[PDB]
C-alpha cells in the first residue's frame, strides 16, 4: 500500500494508491483506502484490510457519539481513539493508520500510528510497503506552507514513485483535500502519473 | 525447501482378455486445481507388442517409459533381435524401479500385452518395483472408484445365480473385446463424473496378435 | 467454487456453479450455492460449505426480525455489516467467502465478503477457487451500465470459465437477477455438460446377492 | 536446494493456423520490489524457435548461455548448419527438458518454467512446456505461473481444441495474446506494462516485437 | 490418530420408485484389531432412518442424542418427525459443535408420510447437507462406494431391483477396504413396510 | 495396568485380570486386584493409566451403590454399562480425560442371562461373548474364535481361560505375574482362589 | 500379512495369507507370499512387498550360483545367512522385511530360519511373522505337538492363517499351503477365505462370535 | 537382548545370559544362547541392538580363531578383551556404530586365574569380580556386594547366581525366559544344563 | 550499506558509505567499500564482509593473470568473473556487488550483480540496505551524460539520504572517479553532507 497525508497552507491532503493484494493476485485494483471518520477528519489505511476496516468503523462510531454529546471533536481526539484501539489490541492487529483532519483553530494536522500503537504528530507522514522507496524523495522535496497545487503535485509525484517500485502498490492515485472550503475528492489515472 | 515430487493426476486401466489386452488412460494432465493439457497421451506403444503407462508424477513417468523403451532397443541389440516377452519386460521394469528404491519413481505402472501362449496379460507395479500379473487393474487418482466395479463386473464377485440364494456362484465367463471396451468407457465416464482430476479425453490401446490399435473418446471437460 | 456478480443498469446479476466436493471427489453435481438473505438480497457462497450455509441463514433470520420490527425492506449495507462484523469476530475460522448482491431503496449494491471480515464494494466481483478464470472474463468483457440479457450472458460466461478451467468448479450454472421490478431465480440457467450416457446395464438380477436372514415390520 | 531471488512472471503462448505466438513482460522482480524494468525473457534460437522463460533470472541467464553455446556447437563440422541440419524447436526443447529433469534429480534444480515455441522443418507448429521438476506437456495454449490461471481461460475461448487451430488466423491469435497481457497487468501484482511478443510463422518466419505496452485500460469506474 | 478411521465402517443409501434403501457394514475395530462384528450403524426414529459412520463413541452418542430429541419432538408436535425436518435437526446439532465436532458421517433416509416422496441426505462432520436424489455414501470406503454407486445406480428402481444394486455396491466397496466389512445389513423401506436383510459376505 | 480378559458362558461371566503393578524398572506389587464390585451381580475390571484406573472404578462404584440405596433395587448390567459409557464419553472431551478401559461382567437377574460389556476410554461400548483390552486381544481373540461355544459350562469357561493365560505367558514380553479370576453368576460374585 | 511355518514329525508346514495393503486400501487379494527357491527351499514374505520380492528372488540366484560353484545343494543355514548378511549391510536405510527360510537337506534335516530387516537371524521350530502373527500364534501354539499327522498339520496351518485373516484387518484373501519333506516341497492348494471361513465354521462348529 | 550377568569366583568365571528374544509384542524364541566361544578358555556373552549383537560376536570369534591358527597359541583373556575394546572404541566414531555390550569371561592358563571383563558399546573396559549390563546391574550389584567373597567355590558361585536370577524374576517387568549358565575354568567351557 | 555506481559524460563514478556493523555495534566507521580489481575497474561491495573480500581478492587475481596473457580486460569481462563466482557459489555466499569501469572504446560502464548471481548492465546502479530509501529520489533525479560535478552531487545527495534513513549506513561518503584522466579518490564528511 502507499499512503500519505501532507499539511499545507490552507489545510491538509490525504493520498493513497488503490491496489489490494492476496499474495500476487490483485483482489481489488480500484480500492478506496481513504475513509471518513468525521466531516473533516479522514484516515489512510495500511495493513490488514479486515483490521483497518473494523478499526475505522469503531472510530466512526466513537466520534459520532462524541459529536452527539460534546460537538465536533478535534483531530487530536480522533487520533487518540485510533491509538487506544491499536495500542490495547496490538497483539491481535496489523494496522498502520495515518489520521488527518482540518480544524479552523488548529488548521491542518497529521498524526501517524505505526504497528506499535504509538502516536506521532508530523507535518507530513508516509506509510505502507511502498513508502520505503520514497523516504529519500519526500524528505528532499517537502516544504511547509505549500499551496494546494504544489501539495497535490508533491503527493502525485511521491505516490507515482512508490507505485513504480512497489508491486504491492498500484492502480489509481486517490486524494482527499481538507480545507475550510470543504471536502474535495481527486483521482489520477496511470496514463497521467506514469509519464511524470 | 525444494520438493522434487509433484502430482499430475490422471487415471489408467488395464484389462486382460482371453486373446487380447487393453490399456486405457485419460488424456488430462493437471497440477493442483489447474489443467495443463486436455490431450497429453499417457499410455505408450513400447514395441514388441507391449503397451505401458506410468501414472502419477508425469516427469518420473516419462523418465521410466523412456528408460524401458531404451531397454527394449538394447535387448534387441544384445540378444539377436529377440522379442521381449511380457513376463521378461515385467521383471526388467522391477529392476528399473527398484534401482531407485531410496529415491523412488512416484508412479504406479501398468503394462499390457500377450504372454508366450498368446493369451492376454496385464502386469501391475508399485513405485519401488513390486509386481504381479493380474486380469484387471486400475491405477492413479480414481483407482478406488474403478477397482470395486471391476471386481463386480469382470470377476463376478459377490454375484450368485438366481434361485439358488448364495449357494452357486455366477460362472466366470470370458469377456470379448467389444464387451471389455464398454466396461472401460463406462468406468471412465463414472470416474469423470465423480473425480475432479479425471476428464477431457479417454485413449485406449488394444493389443492383439495382429498388433497395437488405438481408440479415442471424448470425456466431460469440467 | 466459482461465484460471481455484476452491477448492471437496472440492478444486480449473481452467478454460481453447482459442484460440491469432498477431498477430490464430487459429492453433489447439482448443489445450490445462491442463498436467500431477504426478498431483495441474495448471497453467493464459497469456502467451507457448512460455514457458508449457516452464516447466510443466521444473517437472513436476524434481518427478517429486523425487517418485521422496522416494517420496511432491509438494506444491503446492513446485510454487509452483519456478515462482516461476525466474520471479523471469528478471525477467519468461519471460512465463508461471500458475494452479496441486492437492490435497496438506495439502488443496487454488490459486495464481496472475505472470511477475515474485509469487504470490497464493487461493480463486479468473483470468488472461490475459480475466481481468476471468472475474473479474466470480466476484465475482458465488462462495461458499466449493461442491459439485462447482456449482463446475464457475461456472468454465465464467467461461471463457465470457472467450470471448465478450474477443477474445483463444475456442473450447471445458476443465476439470480435482482432489480426494482422483479427477482428472477434461474436454476439451472444453463446445462453446459450433458450427463455421460452408459453403454451397459450392470444392475444385478433378483436373487443374485446372498442373504442370511430377513425381518418385515409394518407401520 | 536454493530459493529464487530475482524473478520473472508469466510467459503466455498459443498456436494458430500457420504458426505460434509467445509473449512475456520485461520485469525482473526482487520480491515485492519491481527492481529491473528492462529484462528480456523471450530468447530466440535460430530463425525457427523462441524460448520463453519465467522464474529465477540468474538461472534464466544460465539457460540463455546454454542455448547460445548449443548454436555454436551445432555449427561445428556441419555444412548444413543453416539448412537441413539447423536446430529444431523439438531438439532445443528435448535438450532443456533433459537438463531440467537431471537437475531436479540431483536436488539442485534450475528454478524456472519454460515454454519452447517454434515451427518445425515440415511446417508443424511446436509448443511445449517444461519446469524445474522436469514435468512436460503440450496444449494449443500454454502459460506459466500466474498466466495459467488468467491467460489460459481467455486464450482457450479462441482455441478450445486441436480442430480450432486451422480456423484461427495470426490477427485473431495476436489480439488474444495482447488482450491476455492486459488482463495480467490489471491483476498480477508482480507484472509490468512493458512486454515483448514473438510470432514464429511457417511462411513469414520469425517476427520479434520489442517495447510493446498494455493500452486501452479501463480505470474510469474507479472514481465512483 | 485420525478419528474418522480408528473404528472403521460404511453406510450407503439410495432412492427407488416409491421406496428408499439404506445399508451398512457390521465391523467395529481398533485400527488393525477387529473387535465386534455386530456393530450396526443404522438407527430409526419413527419412520425416519439414520446411518452413522465414523468414531464409534460419537456414533453411539449421536444416536442417543437424536432419540432424545425426536422423542420430545413427538410429544410436543403430536406427530412423528419427517425426513426433511430431521435432516435440518441433524445439521443444526452438528454445527453447534463447529469447533469441537463429532467425528461422524451421518446419512438420513426415509419416505415423507404425507407427500409419499422418497428422501435421502448426507452430512459432513460439521453439518453441511449433501441433498442428492440418487445416492449418499459415507465411511472409510466412501471413494469405493462412490465408484460402485455411480456405475451401478439408475433411477426409479423397484424395491427388489434396488436391493441388488445397493447390496452389490456395499459388498464390493467393503472388500476393497481393510477397515470395513465383517457382515452387512440392508433395509428396504416402503411407505408402510420395512424389510431388513443381513448379507452373507467374506469375513476378512 | 496390563491384561484384562472376559468370557461369557451359558450361565456366568468370568473375568481374569493380571496381578502385576509395575512402575518403570520395578514390579512394585504382584497381588493387585484390578476390579470393583459395582453391585451384587455386576463386576467391573479395569486397566489404563496409573491413578486414573482406581479413581474411575471407585467413582463408578460409589454412584451405583448410591443408586442401589435410593431405589432399593439393583440396576441391570445393561443399565450400569450405559451409565459407565456415558461417563467415559463425557470424559474424552474434558480438560484431562480418564485414560481407563473397562470390562463389565454382570448377571441379569430379570432375564436370567450372563452379559459381558467391553468399553474403552473413548466410551466405545460393545456387548460380546468374550472380550479383552490392550495387547492381550491380539493373542486371545483368535483362541476364543476357535474354541468358544455359547453353551459352555463355567468349568469349560475356566479351562478355555487357562488356555488363554498360557498363550499370554508364552508369547507376551511382560511378566504380568498371573491373573486373579472372578465368576459372576445368579448367586453373585466369587473369586477362584487357585489358578 | 500373516505367514507361519512350523516343524513337526512329518516335515515342515508353511502357510501364508494373500493380501497386500497400502494403508487401509486393499491393493490385492491374490498375492504370492511364498517364493520357490528350488525343489527343497521356500521363502516366506512379510513387510515391504518390493523389498521381499526383490531380495528373495535375488536370494534364489545366489543359491543357484552356490550349487554351480560347489556341485551341491545350498544348506538352509547358508541360504538364510546370505540374506541376513545382505539386509545387515542395508541396516538403517529402511528396508522392511520379515521372512522365513524353510527347507530340507540331508546334512541338517528339516530346518527353519527366521530372518528380518534389522539383522536378526534365528533358528527355530515355530515362527509366525506379519501384522497378524499374534492371531496365528494363538491358534497354532494351543493345538501344536510333534505327534501331529501330515493331514492334521496341513489343516492346523490352514486354520491358523484363517484365524488371522479374520481378526487382522491387513491379512486375508486366501491361504496358500506348502508341505516340505525329505523329497522336497509339495503345494497343497490355494484356499479362498470367502468359502473356507463358512466351511470351517459349519464343519468345526467354531467362530461363534459371527452371525451366520 | 536383555540380561547378561557374570561372576568370577576362586577358580572359575560363570556367565548367565537370558533366553528370550522378543520383537515388539511377541516373544519369538525362549531358548537363545547369547554367547560365543572365542577360544577354548575364553567365552563372550553379549546384549544390545538386534542384528548388531550376533554380527559383532561372530566377527570377534572369527578374528580370535584366525589368531589361534596363525600362532598355534591361545591369547590370554586380557589380550582378547583389549582387542575387543579397541574394536568397540573404533566402532563408536563410525558412520554406524555397533550397539553391543559384552562380558568376557576367561581362564588365564599362564597365571592360573579366572578373569571377568565388562565392556560397553563405547569401548569402556573394566576388570571386575562380578559384572552386568543393562538394567540387571541395578538389582544384582547390591546382592553381590552383600554376598560375594573372592574365595568362593564354583557351586557357591552358582548358588549366588540363583539368588541373582530370583531377584530379577521377582522385580523386573520383562519375562526374560530364564538364563543359560556357562562355567569357564582350567578345563575349558561347559554349560550347566539344569538351572 | 549504501553503494552506487553512476555513468556520466567523461566516464563513471563509484560511491559508498563507510559503516560496518555487527548487529547494533559499528565495528568499523571508516570502512573502504570501494575496492580496486584493475587499474580502471573497481567494485562496490555489499553483503557479508568476508564473502565480498574473498570474492574481490579472487577477481583481482583472475584479472592480473588475464592482463599477463591477453592485455587489459574489458569491464564486461570483470563483471563476468564476479558473476561466475557469485552464481556458482550462490548457496554459500551473501554478496551484492556493483562493478564499474572505464574503457576508452566503451567509456563508462556499470554492471550490478545482486544475490542471485544474475548480471544487469545499467546506466547507474544502487545497492545495499540503504538503497531502498533512494529508489524514488534516484529515478527522479538521474540524467544521462551528466558532468563530473553534477554526478558527484547526484551521488552525494543520494547517499546522504540513504545514510539519514538507514541505521546500517553511515560515516563518510567515499567516491572513486574513473575517466581517461585517471583515478581520483574523493571523501565527504558528515558536516558537509548532513546539511544538504
Ligand atoms: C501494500 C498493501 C496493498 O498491501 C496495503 O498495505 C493494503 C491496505 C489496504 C487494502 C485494502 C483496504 C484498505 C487498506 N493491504 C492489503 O492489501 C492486505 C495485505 C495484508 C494482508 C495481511 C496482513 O497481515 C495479517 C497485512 C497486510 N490485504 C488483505 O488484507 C487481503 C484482503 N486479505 C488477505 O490477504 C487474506 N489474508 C489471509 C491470511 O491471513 C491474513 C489475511
Ligand atoms: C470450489 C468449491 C467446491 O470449494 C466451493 O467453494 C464449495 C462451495 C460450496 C458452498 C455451499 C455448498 C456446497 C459447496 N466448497 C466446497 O465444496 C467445500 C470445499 C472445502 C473443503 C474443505 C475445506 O477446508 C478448509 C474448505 C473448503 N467442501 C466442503 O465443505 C465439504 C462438504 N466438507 C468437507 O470437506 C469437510 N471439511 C472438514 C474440515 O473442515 C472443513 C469441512
Ligand atoms: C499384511 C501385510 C500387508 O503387511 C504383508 O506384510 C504384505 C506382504 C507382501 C509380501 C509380498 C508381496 C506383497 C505383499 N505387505 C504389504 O502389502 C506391504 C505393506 C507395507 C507397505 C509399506 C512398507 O513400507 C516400509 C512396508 C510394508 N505393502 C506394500 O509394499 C505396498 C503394495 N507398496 C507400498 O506401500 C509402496 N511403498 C513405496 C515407498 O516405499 C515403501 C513401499
Ligand atoms: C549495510 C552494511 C553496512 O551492512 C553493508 O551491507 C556492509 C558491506 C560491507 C562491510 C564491510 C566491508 C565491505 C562491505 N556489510 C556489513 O557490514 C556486514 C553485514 C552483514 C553481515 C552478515 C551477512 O550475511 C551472512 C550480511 C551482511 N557485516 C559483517 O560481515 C561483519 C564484519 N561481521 C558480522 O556481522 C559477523 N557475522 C556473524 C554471523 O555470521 C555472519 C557474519
Ligand atoms: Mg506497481
Ligand atoms: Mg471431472
Ligand atoms: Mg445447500
Ligand atoms: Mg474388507
Ligand atoms: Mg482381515
Amino acid at each position: 500500500t502507499s499512503i500519505m497525508a501532507v499539511t499545507f497552507k490552507d489545510g491538509v491532503i490525504l493520498g493513497a494508491d488503490s491496489r489490494t493484494t492476496t499474495g500476487a493476485y490483485i483482489a481489488n485494483r480500484v480500492t478506496d483506502k481513504l475513509t471518513r471518520v468525521h466531516d473533516k477528519i479522514w484516515c489512510c489505511r495500511s495493513g490488514s484490510a479486515a483490521d483497518t476496516q473494523a478499526i475505522a468503523d469503531i472510530v466512526q462510531y466513537h466520534l459520532e457519539l462524541y459529536t452527539s454529546q460534546y460537538g465536533t471533536p478535534s483531530t487530536e481526539t480522533a487520533a487518540s481513539v485510533f491509538k487506544e484501539l491499536c495500542y490495547e489490541n496490538k497483539d491481535n492487529l496489523t494496522a498502520g493508520i495515518i489520521v488527518a483532519g482540518y480544524d479552523d483553530k488548529n488548521k491542518g494536522e497529521v498524526y501517524t500510528i505505526p504497528l506499535g500503537g504509538s502516536v506521532h504528530k508530523l507535518p507530513y507522514a508516509i506509510a505502507g510497503s511502498g513508502s520505503t522507496f520514497i523516504y529519500g524523495y519526500c524528505d528532499k522535496n517537502f516544504r511547509e506552507n505549500m499551496s494546494k497545487e504544489e501539495t497535490v503535485d508533491f503527493i502525485k509525484h511521491s505516490l507515482s514513485q512508490a507505485i513504480k517500485w512497489d508491486g504491492s502498490s498500484g492502480g489509481v492515485i486517490r486524494m482527499v483535500v481538507l480545507t475550510a472550503a470543504g471536502v474535495e475528492r481527486l483521482i489520477f489515472y496511470p496514463d497521467e502519473y506514469e509519464q511524470l | 525447501q525444494f520438493n522434487p515430487y509433484g502430482d499430475n493426476g490422471g487415471t489408467i486401466l488395464g484389462i486382460a482378455g482371453e486373446d487380447f489386452a487393453v490399456l486405457a488412460g485419460d488424456t488430462r494432465n493437471i497440477t493442483d486445481y489447474s489443467i495443463n493439457s486436455r490431450y497429453e497421451p499417457k499410455v505408450f506403444d513400447c514395441g514388441d507388442n507391449i503397451v505401458m503407462s506410468a501414472n502419477g508424477f508425469a516427469a518420473d513417468g516419462d523418465a521410466l517409459v523412456k528408460r524401458f523403451k531404451n531397454s527394449v532397443k538394447w535387448y534387441h541389440f544384445d540378444h539377436n533381435d529377440k522379442k521381449l516377452s511380457i513376463n521378461s519386460a515385467a521383471r526388467n521394469i522391477q529392476h528399473l524401479l527398484y534401482g531407485k528404491r531410496f529415491f523412488p519413481y512416484y508412479v504406479h505402472t501398468i503394462i499390457a500385452g500377450l504372454d508366450e501362449d498368446g493369451k492376454g496379460a496385464v502386469y501391475s507395479f508399485d513405485p519401488v518395483g513390486s509386481y504381479e500379473r493380474e486380469q484387471c487393474r486400475a491405477g492413479g487418482a480414481a483407482a478406488s472408484l474403478i477397482m470395486p466395479f471391476l471386481d463386480n463386473q469382470v470377476n463376478f464377485k459377490n454375484q450368485y445365480e438366481p434361485g439358488t440364494n448364495g449357494k452357486v456362484k455366477k460362472p466366470l465367463k470370458y469377456l470379448s473385446v467389444e464387451e471389455v471396451i464398454k466396461l472401460v468407457r463406462d468406468s471412465f465416464t463414472s470416474a469423470t463424473e465423480r473425480h475432479i482430476q479425471v476428464g477431457d479425453g479417454l485413449e485406449i490401446l488394444i493389443v492383439t496378435k495382429d498388433g497395437v490399435r488405438k481408440e479415442f473418446y471424448e470425456l466431460k471437460r469440467d | 467454487t466459482t461465484i460471481a456478480g455484476v452491477v448492471y443498469k437496472d440492478g444486480i446479476v449473481l452467478g454460481a456453479d453447482t459442484r460440491a466436493t469432498e477431498g477430490m471427489v464430487v459429492a453433489d453435481k447439482n448443489c445450490s450455492k445462491i442463498h436467500f438473505i431477504s426478498p431483495n438480497i441474495y448471497c453467493c457462497g464459497a469456502g467451507t460449505a457448512a460455514d457458508t450455509d449457516m452464516t447466510t441463514q443466521l444473517i437472513s433470520s436476524n434481518l427478517e426480525l429486523h425487517s418485521l420490527s422496522t416494517g420496511r425492506l432491509p438494506r444491503v449495507v446492513t446485510a454487509n455489516r452483519m456478515l462482516k462484523q461476525m466474520l471479523f469476530r471469528y478471525q477467519g475460522y468461519i471460512g465463508a467467502a461471500l458475494v452479496l448482491g441486492g437492490v435497496d431503496v438506495t439502488g443496487p449494491h454488490l459486495y464481496s465478503i472475505y472470511p477475515h471480515g474485509s469487504t470490497d464494494k464493487l461493480p463486479y466481483v468473483t470468488m472461490g477457487s475459480g475466481s481468476l478464470a471468472a475474473m479474466a472474463v470480466f476484465e475482458d468483457k465488462f462495461r458499466p451500465d449493461m442491459e439485462e440479457e447482456e449482463a446475464k450472458n457475461l456472468v454465465s460466461e464467467a461461471i463457465a470459465a470457472g467450470i471448465f478451467n478450474d477443477l474445483g468448479s463444475g456442473g450447471n450454472i445458476d443465476l439470480c437477477v435482482i432489480s426494482k421490478n422483479k427477482l428472477d431465480f434461474l436454476r439451472p440457467y444453463t446445462v453446459p455438460n450433458k450427463k455421460g450416457t452408459r453403454l451397459g446395464r450392470y444392475r444385478c438380477e433378483k436373487g443374485t446377492t446372498a442373504v442370511l436372514t430377513e425381518k418385515i415390520t409394518p407401520l | 536446494t536454493q530459493q529464487p531471488i530475482v524473478t520473472g512472471t508469466s510467459v503466455i503462448s498459443m498456436k494458430y493456423d500457420n504458426g505460434v505466438i509467445i509473449a512475456a513482460d520485461n520485469l525482473g522482480s526482487y520480491g515485492s520490489l519491481l527492481r529491473f524494468n528492462g529484462v528480456e525473457r523471450l530468447i530466440p534460437v535460430g530463425d525457427n524457435t523462441v524460448v520463453g522463460i519465467s522464474g529465477d533470472i540468474s538461472d534464466m541467464q544460465h539457460i540463455e548461455r546454454l542455448l547460445k553455446d548449443l548454436v555454436t556447437e551445432n555449427a561445428y563440422d556441419n555444412p548444413l548448419a543453416d539448412a537441413e541440419e539447423a536446430l529444431e524447436p523439438s531438439y532445443i526443447f528435448e535438450y532443456l527438458a533433459t537438463v531440467m529433469y537431471q537437475r531436479r534429480s540431483k536436488m539442485n534444480p534450475l528454478w524456472n518454467a519454460i515454454i519452447v515455441a517454434g515451427v518445425q522443418s515440415n511446417g508443424d507448429q511446436f509448443l511445449r512446456y517444461v519446469n524445474l521438476l522436469g514435468v512436460t506437456y503440450s496444449s494449443p495454449t500454454l502459460a506459466t505461473g500466474f498466466g495459467a490461471h488468467m491467460a489460459n481461460p481467455l486464450l482457450r475461448k479462441v482455441v478450445d481444441r486441436e480442430s480450432d487451430i486451422p480456423k484461427t488466423t495470426v490477427q485473431v491469435a495476436e489480439e488474444a495474446i495482447v488482450n491476455a497481457m492486459r488482463v495480467l497487468y490489471y491483476r498480477d501484482a508482480r507484472s509490468s506494462r512493458n512486454f515483448s511478443l514473438a510470432i514464429i510463422d511457417k511462411n513469414t518466419g520469425l517476427t520479434f516485437k520489442k517495447n510493446l505496452q498494455v493500452e486501452n485500460m479501463k480505470w474510469d469506474f474507479a472514481k465512483d | 490418530s485420525d478419528p474418522s478411521s480408528i473404528n472403521g465402517g460404511i453406510v450407503v443409501a439410495m432412492t427407488g420408485k416409491d421406496c428408499v434403501a439404506i445399508a451398512c457394514d457390521l465391523r467395529l475395530g481398533s485400527q488393525s484389531l477387529g473387535v465386534s462384528n455386530k456393530f450396526e450403524k443404522i438407527f430409526h426414529y419413527g419412520h425416519v432412518f439414520l446411518g452413522i459412520t465414523g468414531l464409534a463413541t460419537d456414533v453411539t452418542t449421536l444416536n442417543e442424542m437424536f432419540r432424545y430429541k425426536t422423542n420430545l419432538y413427538k410429544l410436543k408436535e403430536e406427530r412423528a418427525i419427517e425426513p426433511e425436518t430431521f435432516t435440518q435437526l441433524v445439521s443444526s446439532s452438528l454445527y453447534e459443535r463447529r469447533f469441537g465436532p463429532y467425528f461422524v458421517g451421518p446419512v438420513v433416509a426415509g419416505i415423507n408420510s404425507k407427500s409419499g416422496k422418497p428422501f435421502i441426505a448426507g452430512f459432513d462432520l460439521i453439518g453441511c447437507i449433501d441433498e442428492a436424489k440418487d445416492f449418499i455414501v459415507s465411511g472409510t470406503a466412501s471413494d469405493q462406494l462412490f465408484g460402485m454407486c455411480e456405475s451401478l445406480y439408475e433411477p426409479n428402481l423397484e424395491p427388489e431391483d434396488l436391493f441388488e444394486t445397493i447390496s452389490q455396491a456395499l459388498l464390493n466397496a467393503a472388500d476393497r477396504d481393510a477397515l470395513s466389512g465383517w457382515g452387512a445389513v440392508v433395509y428396504i423401506i416402503k411407505k408402510d413396510e420395512v424389510v431388513k436383510r443381513y448379507l452373507k459376505m467374506r469375513q476378512d | 495396568m496390563d491384561i484384562i480378559l472376559g468370557i461369557r458362558v451359558q450361565d456366568s461371566v468370568i473375568l481374569a485380570s493380571s496381578k502385576a503393578v509395575t512402575r518403570g524398572i520395578s514390579v512394585l506389587k504382584d497381588s493387585d486386584d484390578k476390579t470393583r464390585q459395582l453391585s451384587p451381580h455386576t463386576l467391573m475390571s479395569f486397566a489404563g493409566e496409573a491413578g486414573d484406573t482406581v479413581q474411575f472404578a471407585e467413582y463408578i462404584q460409589a454412584n451405583i451403590q448410591l443408586y442401589s440405596i435410593r431405589e432399593d433395587y439393583e440396576l441391570s448390567p445393561q443399565a450400569v454399562s450405559s451409565f459407565v459409557r456415558q461417563e467415559l464419553a463425557k470424559s474424552i472431551r474434558s480438560r484431562r480425560p480418564y485414560q481407563v478401559n473397562v470390562l463389565i461382567g454382570g448377571y441379569d437377574k430379570k432375564k436370567n442371562k450372563p452379559e459381558l460389556y467391553q468399553i474403552d476410554y473413548l466410551g466405545t461400548k460393545v456387548e460380546l461373548p468374550y472380550g479383552a483390552h490392550g495387547y492381550s486381544g491380539f493373542y486371545t481373540f483368535s483362541l476364543l474364535d476357535h474354541h468358544y461355544r455359547p453353551d459352555m459350562t463355567t468349568e469349560e469357561g475356566l479351562d478355555l481361560l487357562k488356555l488363554c493365560v498360557q498363550e499370554l505367558e508364552k508369547r507376551m514380553p511382560m511378566d504380568f505375574k498371573g491373573v486373579i479370576v472372578k465368576i459372576v453368576d445368579k448367586d453373585g460374585i466369587r473369586q477362584v482362589d487357585d489358578f | 500379512t500373516t505367514t507361519l511355518a512350523f516343524r513337526f514329525q512329518g516335515g515342515i508346514i508353511v502357510a501364508v495369507d494373500s493380501r497386500a495393503t497400502a494403508g487401509n486400501w486393499v491393493a490385492s487379494q491374490t498375492v504370492k507370499k511364498v517364493i520357490e527357491i528350488n525343489p527343497f527351499l521356500l521363502g516366506t514374505m512379510a513387510g515391504g512387498a518390493a523389498d521381499c520380492q526383490f531380495w528373495e528372488t535375488w536370494l534364489g540366484s545366489q543359491c543357484r550360483l552356490h550349487e554351480l560353484r560347489e556341485k551341491e545343494r545350498i544348506s538352509v543355514a547358508a541360504a538364510s545367512k546370505i540374506l541376513s548378511n545382505l539386509v545387515y549391510q542395508y541396516k538403517g536405510a529402511g528396508l522392511s522385511m520379515g521372512t522365513m527360510i524353510c527347507g530340507y537337506t540331508r546334512k541338517e534335516g528339516p530346518t527353519i530360519y527366521y530372518v528380518d530387516s534389522d539383522g536378526t537371524r534365528l533358528k527355530g521350530d515355530i515362527f509366525c511373522v506379519g501384522s497378524g502373527q499374534t492371531f496365528a500364534y494363538g491358534v497354532l501354539d494351543s493345538n501344536y505337538k510333534w505327534d501331529l499327522s501330515v493331514e492334521d498339520a496341513l489343516y492346523l496351518g490352514k486354520r491358523s492363517i484363517l484365524a488371522a485373516a479374520h481378526r487382522d484387518a491387513y491379512s486375508g484373501g486366501s491361504v496358500n499351503l506348502y508341505h516340505v519333506t525329505e523329497d522336497g516341497w509339495i503345494y497343497h492348494g490355494n484356499h479362498d477365505v470367502g468359502e473356507l471361513f463358512w466351511k470351517v465354521k459349519e464343519e468345526e462348529g467354531s467362530f461363534n462370535n459371527v452371525i451366520g
